[PDB]
C-alpha cells in the first residue's frame, strides 16, 4: 504493497553497510565495461519505443505539447497526438517503415504549420503544405497554424450575400450564401465533384467581372482521392484558368493517414487567409468521409476509445471545429468570408449514417444527389 | 435480413 | 523524489513467480541435488479451465503439436506464447489439474488413415466408437496438409451422380468440386447428402473398380442418436462397405468438432492420393465455425464480427481447397466436398454463410418456403447455380436440361401474377402450367436416389411435353408409371451410350407413346 | 517441495515474490541477513543513477542488465538468497518490484517476530 | 546477427533480435523450418521484437528457432525471365518448370510514383463486349472495376476480357491471382498454354503473360502480399522496359481480406463490421502504384468480391475510389438469364464524357440509361397491372427497354465450355448503331 | 392490401379451407378449462387423420 508503508521506505533504514560500500566501488567500472552497448539516456529528446502502423510510441520528449510536429532522425515529420505518462503516442507523416525501435525524435517546438499567403495561390500542395507539382519552393508566404480557432459570436455578421455555384439547381433551389457551410452529400459516382468543380470555374469566370473585394478565391481540399484523379482536375483547373484562384491541398490514398486526417485543416488554414484579410474564400472538403476514416486509424491505433462504427468520441468535434470556420466576418474584422462545402459520400442513400448525421447536424444545409435521379436523365441529380 | 424490410418498404410506400 | 521512478513494477509478464521460483529453490543448499523440474520436453499447467490449459515451460514444443498429460487426456500446443504455451484439451478439462506435468510428443495432429477406416465409425481424432475393435489396416498421416497447387489440379470433366433430380439437371456435380449445401433448418441438407451417399453404393458396383466413390461423413455438434440413426441407415443400405463415419459430437469437446473436418478430409485423401475418388460431406461446418469460436475466444485471441476470430475465413478456405481433382500424374484421383451451413431465416448475408458462399464452386440452396409447398428437395433454382456448368453434366441429361434450366427460368418470371385468375392470356397461361409440371417433375422422396439414366428420360419425358395431358397432382405418379411402364432395355443402352442417340430418340419418342398415364 | 508456511497471506506477483523470499530464508535461517539487504538495495537505487537505470530505462539489453547485476553480486558477502533474487529479477527487467517486495517482506517479518 | 523466434500465434510470428532489428516490411527466413518460410515484418513491438506475418504456415515453428534477417523486403524474380510462368508470392517457381531466369530481382514495396509522373491521357480501351463499349467504356493505363458477389460472373467477364484484349495486345500482361480458387487458376493456366499465350519448353520467351498466384489455400500473409508481387513484375515492365501491360487481378477483396485476417492478432483493435482499422490506406498503397506514368502504362482489370451483393459493406466501397471504370455486376439482371450481367444503372466510367467519346456515343449511352431507368421506375406499376393503363404513350418505352435488355446481353467465348454457344466480338461502331 | 376479392377461385378455395384448418388445429385442454370453461379433448390419431 500500500501507500503508507511506502513513502516511509524514502527514510533510510538499513543499519547495515556490508553490500553497499563494496558495490558503490565496484558499480562504475561494472557500468564502463558496457559502455558501447548504451545509448545516451533522453530526456528532452526522444527515442522510438516501439513502431508500427503510422503510430510510433516515443519514450522521453519530456516538454512536447500535444499536437506538436516532432521530427524523426530518417527526416520524417510527426505529429504528438496523445501525450502519457510514460509514452508520447506521435503519429507519423509519412511511411513508418524507415522509423526503427531506438531511433532518435527531436521535436521541433512548433504546433502544426502550413505555408499561407498570395503565394500559395495557384500551386499544387499535398496536407502539409509541401508542394507536390514540381515547380520549386513556396515563395511570398508565411507560416500559420492548422488549428487555429474558429471566430465568435460577435465576430461575424449575417449572410447577405450570395455566391453563385453556376449551376442552375443550386442557384435557384438551394442558394448559397458567401460565409455558409453547405453540405454536398450522396452516393458514389452522382456528380459531387462536378458540382463543386461548377462553383470553382464560375468564380473563375466571375472574378474577371467583380472590383477585387467581389472576388472568391477558391480551395479544393482533395482527401483520399486517387492521384490521376487530382492530376485530371489540376489539368481541368489550368485549361479553364483556374488556377490563378484556386489552391489544392491534396492529401491522397498512397499518403499516410495523418496526412488525409490532416489535409482539411491545411485546406482551411490557407483559405482562412483570403478571409482574415477582407477577401473571399471557397472551400470544397472533397470526400470528408474519408478524413473519417483517416481519424478513426490514428484513434484506433493510438488505442482511443471507439464509439459507434468504431469513430472515436471527438469525430463530431473533428468536423465541427473544422466546419465552424467558414464565416462571414463583421465589418470590425474586415468583412471576408470563407464558405464551405464538405463533401460526404453515403453509401445506398443512407443519410442516417454516422458521420452523414454529424455534418449534417453542423452544415448549413444538404445538396442531395440520388442516383435514381442521376439515370433519370436529370443532371445535376439535385434531389 | 436486414436489407429485405428496408427494401419491402419503399414496395410498400411506391404501392 | 529518485525512489518515485520504482512506484509502480512495470511488469513484462503475468508468470514471474514461475521464473524466480526456478531461481531461488535451488538456491537452499539442501535443494540442489537436481532439485528443479524440468522445462525442455515437459511442461507444468499454470492454470486450466474451460478446456484450455496454459502450460509453463515445453521450450521445444512446435506450433500445432499434439501434446499429452499426464492424466491421459491429450492436447494440442496452439498458443505458444512468450512465458507459457496455450493448450487446447481433447477431452474433459476436469481430469487436469494445476501442477499437473504435460508432455509433449514431438508431432503434429494425426489421424489413422487407409483402407482400414472403410466400414468404421470413428470421432474427430480417429479413433473407432463403433465398437468393433481398433483400426488395424491404416498408416498415421497428417490431418493439416497443404492443398494441391497449380500444376497437381486438372479440370472437372467427369460427373458425380448425385441421384437427386433437381441436382443432377440443374446444378450439376463433378468429381473434384465443392458444393455447398446452404439453407435453414429441416430443409433437406442431410437428406440430399444422404442421398448422394447412397446413389454412390447404388453406382459403385455397376462401374469398374476406377471409377467407384468412397464416401466420408464428417459429423460436427449433431447428438449422438443422429450419427445413429445415420450409421443404422448406411448399414441398411449396404453403403457403410464404402463409407467412412467421422463424428465429433455435441458433447465432445470444441477442440474435437474443430479438428474433426480435417481428419475425414485426411482419410478421404487417401482416396483421391491413390487415384480412387472421394466423397467428403463436413455436415454443418456451421458448426466446426462455433467450436472454433468458443476455441479462440477461450485463448483470448480478439473476436471479430459476430465474435468469429480473424482467421475464420482461412479455417474454411484451407479445408475446402483440399477437394481436388489430380492431375494424370499424380494418380488423376478426385475428391468432392460437400459441406453443409445451416443459415438463419434464410439469411446469407451472415459471416459464415458469405465466405463459404465465396470459397466454393456452387451451391444447392435449399428454402423452407418451397419445402412447405410440397417441392421437396426444396431446391430453389434461382439461386443454385454450379460453376464447372454444363463441363460435367451426363450428355442427354444435358440436351434437356438447359431447357430445362430455361422454362423454370420462364416460370418463375411468370409468377408472382398467378393470383389473377380471370387473366386469360394464353400466352403466358401455358408456360404456367409447363413450369408447375416441370416443378412437380422435380419432386422426390428421400432415401431413394434416382439412376442417372431413369431421371433423363424422365426429363426427357416432361419437356417435350408427353405429360401435358396430365393433371399437376399426379406428375408423381406419372414419373413412376412412365419409368415402370417404359421398356427396361433403353436404361441399359442411355447408360452405355452416355447420351441421346439419333438411334435412341425416335424408339423413345415412341416407347413414352404406348405407356399409360394417371392423367386425362 | 517443502516450505514452511508464511505467518499471513498476501496479494498477488510482488506479495508472491516476498513470500517466496520468506519461505526460502526461513529454509535457511537466513531471516534477518536477507532482510537487511533488502533495505541496503533501497538505499543503493537512491546513491546511484546508473543502477535505478537498470530498472525504469527501457533500452537496455537483457544481456547488459543481467550481466552487470551478475558483476556486482559475484562477492560482497551477499547471501544466495538475495543474489538469486536480483539475477531472477534482472532477467524479466522486474528491478523496479523491488520497492514493494521489501515492503511485504516486512509486514510478513513483523508477523513471526509477532 | 539472427533473431529467434519468441512467440508463435497462428499466422503473426513475433520474432525477438539481440540487437539491429530489421526493418518494417524486410523479410526474414526461417532456418530450420521444412518448407521454406518467409516472415514480414509487420511493427516493432518495443522490447528488441518485431511482430511478423508469415508467408507460409506455421505449423512446426518451435520458440527459439534461429530467424535471419535478409536486409530487404521480399525480393521477387523481374524481367523477361518471368514471362510465361507461374511465381509464388516470394517469387518462387510454381509451375515445375525449373527455375527462374532473372533480368533482376526486385523488392515488392514501394512507393507510388509522384504526383508529377502522372499521365493525363484519357484514351479508350475497346473491349468487344455491348455493354462495356457502350455504358461503361474502359480507359487504356487506367483502373477497371468488376464488381459483384458470389456468382454473378466476374471470372468469366475477366476471362473474356483476357482473350480479348490480352489475347491481342503490344506488350506483356500480368495476371495476379489473389486469394481466388486453385480450380479457377489452373483451367486459367491450362487455357493459356492451349492459345499459346504460355509457351513451355524452349518456346518459353515468347510467352507474353506472367501468372503470380496466392490462392485461397494459402495463409492470409501471402494473400495479402501475391498482389503486390505481381505488381512488381508488371512494373518492371512498365518502368524499365517502358512498355504498356495490363494487369488482371481477381479478387482485390482478398487482399484487404487477408490484411483483416491479421490485423486483429497484430494488436489494432478492430474497426467497423469486421475490417482493420488501416483498411483504406492498405487498399490505397497497393492500388496508387498502378498508373499510366511518363514511362509507361499499367492498363489493370480488377476483380472485386461484393459480399453478399452489399455494396455498402467497406471492402468493395473504398475501392470505387480507386478506379476510372467501374463494372457493376448484379445477381437481379442474373436471375434474368443475361449475361453478362452487368447493371447499365450502375457501372461508371471517365471516359463516359462526350469530350473522349463523341457525342454520338455518350448521346446513345445515355438514351440506353433513360430508357432503362424509365422502365425500372414503371415496373412498380406494371407488376400490379400489367401495361394496359399506359396508353400507348410510355408503353412503347417498355416494349424498346425491353429490347435493350436482351440486347446487352452477349454470348461470350469463354462461356462456350458451359453454354453451347460461339462467341462473339462485337465492334464500336457495330453496338453504337445497333443501339 | 387488396381484400379477398381479388383472388382467383381456386385461391378464395384455399383461403376458406386453410382458415378452415387453422381453426380445427386449436383444441381446448384439460388443464386450460379451469379459465376457459370448455372441458378438454383427447383427439385419438385416427380421428385426427381422418378429420383433416
Ligand atoms: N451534370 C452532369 N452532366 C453530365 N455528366 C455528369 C454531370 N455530373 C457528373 N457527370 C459525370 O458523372 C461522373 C461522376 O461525376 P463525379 O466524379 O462528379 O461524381 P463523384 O461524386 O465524384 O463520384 P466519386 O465520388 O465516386 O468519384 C463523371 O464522369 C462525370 O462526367
Ligand atoms: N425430399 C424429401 N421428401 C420427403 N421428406 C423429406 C425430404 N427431404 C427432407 N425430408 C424430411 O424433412 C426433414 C428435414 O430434415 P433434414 O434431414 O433436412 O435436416 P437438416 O435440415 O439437414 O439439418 P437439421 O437436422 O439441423 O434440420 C427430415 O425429417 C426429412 O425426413
Ligand atoms: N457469359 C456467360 N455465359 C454464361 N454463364 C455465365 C457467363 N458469365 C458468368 N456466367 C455464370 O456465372 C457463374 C459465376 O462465374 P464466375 O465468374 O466464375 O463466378 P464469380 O463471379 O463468383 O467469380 C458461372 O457458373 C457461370 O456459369
Ligand atoms: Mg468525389
Ligand atoms: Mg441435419
Ligand atoms: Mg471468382
Amino acid at each position: 504493497a500500500d501507500a503508507k508503508a511506502l513513502d516511509e521506505l524514502r527514510k533510510p533504514k538499513f543499519s547495515s553497510k556490508y553490500l553497499i560500500q563494496h558495490v558503490s566501488q565496484k558499480l562504475i567500472p561494472a557500468v564502463k565495461e558496457w559502455e558501447k552497448s548504451y545509448q545516451p539516456p533522453v530526456i528532452h529528446l526522444g527515442r522510438v519505443l516501439s513502431v508500427g502502423d503510422g503510430i510510433a510510441r516515443v519514450y522521453g520528449l519530456k516538454s512536447v505539447q500535444a499536437g506538436e510536429l516532432v521530427c524523426f532522425d530518417s527526416g520524417v515529420k510527426g505529429m504528438a497526438l496523445n501525450l502519457q505518462a510514460d509514452h508520447v503516442g506521435v503519429v507519423v507523416f509519412g511511411n513508418d517503415s524507415v522509423i526503427h525501435q531506438g531511433d532518435l525524435v527531436y521535436r521541433t517546438g512548433q504546433i502544426v504549420n502550413v505555408p499561407i499567403g498570395p503565394g500559395t495561390l495557384g500551386r499544387v500542395t499535398d496536407g502539409l503544405g509541401q508542394p507536390i507539382d514540381g515547380k520549386g519552393p513556396l515563395t511570398n508566404v508565411r507560416s500559420s497554424l492548422v488549428e487555429v480557432k474558429a471566430p465568435g459570436i460577435i465576430a461575424r455578421q449575417s449572410v447577405r450575400e450570395p455566391l453563385f455555384t453556376g449551376v442552375k439547381a443550386v442557384d435557384a433551389l438551394v442558394p448559397i450564401g458567401r460565409g455558409q457551410r453547405e453540405l454536398i452529400i450522396g452516393d458514389r459516382q452522382t456528380g459531387k465533384t462536378a458540382v463543386a468543380i461548377d462553383a470553382i470555374i464560375h468564380q473563375k469566370n466571375c472574378n474577371e467581372q467583380v472590383p477585387k473585394a467581389q472576388r472568391v478565391y477558391c480551395v479544393y481540399v482533395a482527401v483520399g482521392q486517387k492521384r490521376s484523379t487530382v492530376a485530371q482536375l489540376v489539368k481541368l483547373f489550368t485549361q479553364t484558368g483556374a488556377m490563378r484562384y484556386t489552391i489544392m491541398v491534396s492529401a491522397t490514398a498512397s499518403d499516410a493517414a495523418p496526412l488525409q486526417f490532416l489535409a482539411p485543416y491545411s485546406g482551411c488554414a490557407m483559405a482562412e487567409y483570403f478571409r482574415d484579410t477582407g477577401k473571399h474564400g471557397l472551400i470544397i472538403y472533397d470526400d470528408l468521409s474519408k478524413q473519417s476514416v483517416a481519424y478513426r486509424q490514428m484513434s484506433l491505433l493510438l488505442r482511443r476509445p471507439p464509439g459507434r462504427e468504431a469513430f472515436p468520441g471527438d469525430v463530431f468535434y473533428l468536423h465541427s471545429r473544422l466546419l465552424e470556420r467558414a464565416a462571414k466576418l463583421s465589418k470590425e474584422l474586415g468583412g471576408g468570408s470563407l464558405t464551405a462545402f464538405p463533401v460526404i459520400e453515403t453509401q445506398a442513400g443512407d443519410v442516417s449514417a454516422y458521420i452523414a448525421t454529424n455534418v449534417i447536424s453542423i452544415t448549413d444545409g444538404q445538396i442531395f444527389l440520388e442516383t435514381e435521379l442521376f439515370y433519370k436523365g436529370i443532371r445535376p441529380a439535385l434531389n | 435480413s436486414n436489407q429485405a424490410v428496408k427494401q419491402r418498404i419503399r414496395a410498400i410506400k411506391n404501392i | 523524489k529518485a525512489l518515485d521512478e520504482l512506484r509502480k513494477p512495470k511488469f513484462s509478464s503475468k508468470y514471474l513467480i514461475q521464473h524466480v521460483s526456478q531461481k531461488l529453490i535451488p538456491a537452499v543448499k539442501e535443494w540442489e541435488k537436481s532439485y528443479q523440474p524440468p522445462v525442455i520436453h515437459l511442461g507444468r499447467v499454470l492454470s486450466v479451465g474451460d478446456g484450455i490449459a496454459r502450460v509453463y515451460g515445453l521450450k521445444s514444443v512446435q506450433a500445432g503439436e499434439l501434446v499429452c498429460f499426464d492424466s491421459g487426456v491429450k492436447g494440442m500446443a496452439l498458443n505458444l506464447q512468450a512465458d507459457h504455451v496455450g493448450v487446447v484439451v481433447f477431452g474433459n478439462d476436469s481430469v487436469i489439474h494445476q501442477g499437473d506435468l504435460v508432455y509433449r510428443t514431438g508431432q503434429i495432429v494425426n489421424v489413422p488413415i487407409g483402407p482400414g477406416t472403410l466400414g468404421r465409425v470413428t470421432d474427430g481424432l480417429g479413433q473407432p466408437i463403433d465398437g468393433k475393435g481398433p483400426l488395424t489396416n491404416v498408416r498415421s498421416s497428417l490431418v493439416e496438409v497443404k492443398a494441391p497447387g497449380i500444376i497437381a489440379r486438372q479440370s472437372v470433366r467427369e460427373p458425380l451422380f448425385t441421384g437427386v433430380k433437381a441436382v443432377d439437371a440443374l446444378v450439376p456435380i463433378g468429381r473434384g468440386q465443392r458444393e455447398l449445401i446452404i439453407g435453414d433448418r429441416q430443409t433437406g441438407k442431410t437428406a440430399v447428402a444422404i442421398d448422394a451417399i447412397i446413389h454412390q453404393k447404388n453406382c459403385n458396383e455397376q462401374v469398374p473398380k476406377a471409377q467407384r466413390v468412397y464416401c466420408v461423413y464428417v459429423a460436427v455438434g449433431q447428438k449422438r442418436s443422429t450419427v445413429a440413426q445415420l450409421v443404422k441407415l448406411f448399414t441398411q443400405t449396404g453403403a457403410m462397405r464404402y463409407t467412412i463415419m467421422v463424428s465429433a459430437t455435441a458433447s465432445d469437446a470444441a477442440p474435437l468438432q474443430f479438428l474433426a473436418p480435417y481428419s475425414g478430409c485426411a482419410m478421404a485423401e487417401y482416396f483421391r492420393d491413390t487415384g480412387k475418388h472421394g466423397l467428403i460431406i463436413y455436415d454443418d461446418l456451421s458448426k466446426q465455425s462455433v467450436a472454433y469460436r468458443q476455441m479462440s475466444l477461450l485463448l483470448r485471441r480478439p473476436p471479430g464480427r459476430e465474435a468469429f476470430p480473424g482467421d475464420v475465413f482461412y479455417l474454411h478456405s484451407r479445408l475446402l481447397e483440399r477437394a481436388a481433382k489430380l492431375s494424370k500424374e499424380l494418380g488423376g484421383g478426385s475428391l468432392t466436398a460437400f459441406p453443409v451451413i445451416e443459415t438463419q431465416a434464410g439469411d446469407v448475408s451472415a459471416y459464415i454463410a458469405t465466405n463459404v458462399i465465396s470459397i466454393t464452386d456452387g451451391q444447392i440452396f435449399l428454402e423452407t418456403e418451397l419445402f412447405y409447398k410440397g417441392i421437396r428437395p426444396a431446391l430453389n433454382v434461382g439461386l443454385s447455380v454450379s460453376r464447372v456448368g454444363s463441363a460435367a453434366q451426363f450428355p442427354g441429361m444435358k440436351q434437356v436440361a438447359g431447357t430445362l434450366k430455361l422454362e423454370l427460368a420462364q416460370y418463375r418470371e411468370v409468377a408472382a401474377f398467378a393470383q389473377f385468375g380471370s387473366d386469360l392470356d394464353a400466352a403466358t397461361q401455358y408456360v404456367l402450367e409447363r413450369g408447375a409440371r416441370l416443378t412437380e417433375m422435380l419432386k422426390q422422396k428421400q432415401f431413394a436416389p434416382i439412376p442417372i439414366e431413369r431421371q433423363t428420360v424422365a426429363v426427357y419425358a416432361a419437356t417435350k411435353g408427353f405429360l401435358d395431358k396430365v393433371r399437376v397432382q399426379d406428375i408423381v405418379a406419372a414419373e413412376e408409371a412412365v419409368i415402370s411402364q417404359v421398356n427396361p432395355a433403353v436404361f441399359k443402352i442411355l447408360k452405355a451410350n452416355g447420351k441421346i442417340t439419333p438411334a435412341l430418340d425416335a424408339h423413345l419418342k415412341a416407347e413414352l407413346r404406348k405407356v399409360k398415364l394417371p392423367g386425362a | 517441495l517443502k516450505l514452511p508456511t508464511a505467518p499471513l497471506q498476501l496479494s498477488g506477483t510482488s506479495a508472491q515474490i516476498a513470500t517466496l523470499l520468506w519461505q526460502v530464508a526461513a529454509k535457511e535461517n537466513q531471516l534477518d541477513k536477507v532482510q537487511d539487504e533488502l533495505y541496503q538495495f533501497i538505499e543503493l537505487f537512491k546513491q546511484h543513477s546508473e543502477l535505478r537505470r537498470l530498472a525504469t530505462d527501457p533500452f537496455v539489453p537483457t544481456l547488459v542488465r543481467t550481466k552487470i547485476i551478475s558483476s556486482v553480486l559475484k562477492d560482497s558477502g551477499a547471501s544466495e538468497i538475495t543474489k538469486k533474487l536480483f539475477e531472477a529479477l534482472a532477467d524479466e527487467g522486474a528491478l523496479s518490484a523491488l520497492l514493494e517486495v521489501t515492503v511485504n517482506y516486512e509486514e510478513l517479518m513483523l508477523a513471526h517476530k509477532k | 546477427d539472427a533473431g529467434y523466434v519468441s512467440q508463435v500465434i497462428g499466422p503473426v510470428v513475433d520474432v525477438r533480435f539481440d540487437g539491429e532489428l530489421p526493418s518494417i516490411l524486410s523479410s526474414l527466413e526461417v532456418e530450420g523450418h521444412s518448407v521454406r518460410l518467409v516472415l514480414e515484418v509487420a511493427q516493432h513491438m518495443g522490447d528488441n521484437t518485431v511482430r511478423c506475418i508469415a508467408m507460409d504456415s506455421t505449423d512446426g515453428l518451435v520458440r527459439g528457432q534461429k530467424v535471419v534477417d535478409t536486409g530487404s523486403p521480399i525480393k521477387v524474380p523481374v524481367g523477361r525471365g518471368t514471362l510465361g510462368r507461374i511465381m509464388n508470392v516470394i517469387g518462387e517457381p510454381v509451375d515445375e518448370q525449373g527455375p527462374i531466369d532473372a533480368a533482376d530481382i526486385w523488392s515488392i514495396h514501394r512507393e507510388a510514383p509522384e504526383f508529377t509522373e502522372q499521365s493525363t491521357e484519357q484514351e479508350i480501351l475497346v473491349t468487344g463486349i455491348k455493354v462495356v463499349d457502350l455504358l461503361a467504356p474502359y480507359q487504356r493505363g487506367g483502373k477497371i472495376g468488376l464488381f459483384g458477389g458470389a456468382g454473378v460472373g466476374k471470372t468469366v467477364l475477366i476471362m473474356e476480357l483476357i482473350n480479348n484484349v490480352a489475347k491481342a495486345h503490344g506488350g506483356f500482361s500480368v495476371f495476379a491471382g489473389v486469394g481466388e480458387r486453385t480450380r479457377e487458376g489452373n483451367d486459367l493456366y491450362r487455357e493459356m498454354i492451349e492459345s499459346g499465350v504460355i509457351k513451355l519448353g524452349a518456346e518459353r520467351g515468347n510467352s507474353k503473360c506472367t501468372l503470380v498466384y496466392g490462392q485461397m489455400n494459402e495463409p492470409p500473409g501471402a494473400r495479402a502480399r501475391v498482389a503486390l508481387t505481381g505488381l512488381t513484375v508488371a512494373e518492371y515492365f512498365r518502368d524499365i522496359e517502358g512498355q504498356d501491360v495490363l494487369l488482371f487481378v481477381d479478387n482485390i477483396f482478398r487482399f484487404t481480406q487477408a490484411n483483416s485476417e491479421v490485423s486483429a492478432l497484430l494488436g489494432r483493435i478492430p474497426s467497423a463490421v469486421g475490417y482493420q482499422p488501416t483498411l483504406a490506406t492498405d487498399l490505397g498503397g497497393l492500388q496508387e502504384r498502378i498508373t499510366t506514368t511518363t514511362k509507361g502504362s499499367i492498363t489493370s482489370v480488377q476483380a472485386v468480391y461484393v459480399p453478399a451483393d452489399d455494396l455498402t459493406d467497406p471492402a468493395p466501397a473504398t475501392t470505387f475510389a480507386h478506379l476510372d471504370a467501374t463494372t457493376v455486376l448484379s445477381r437481379s439482371i442474373a436471375e434474368l438469364g443475361i449475361y453478362p450481367a452487368v447493371d447499365p444503372l450502375d457501372s461508371t466510367s471517365r471516359m463516359l464524357n462526350p469530350n473522349v467519346i463523341g457525342a454520338e456515343h455518350y448521346n446513345v449511352a445515355r438514351g440506353v440509361q433513360k430508357v432503362l431507368q424509365d422502365y425500372k421506375n414503371l415496373q412498380d406499376i406494371i407488376a400490379i397491372l400489367g401495361m394496359d393503363e399506359l396508353s400507348e404513350e410510355d408503353k412503347l418505352t417498355v416494349a424498346r427497354a425491353r429490347k435493350i435488355q436482351r440486347f446487352l446481353s452477349q454470348p461470350f467465348q469463354v462461356a462456350e465450355v458451359f453454354t453451347g454457344t460461339p462467341g462473339k466480338y462485337v465492334d464500336l461502331a457495330d453496338t453504337i448503331s445497333g443501339f
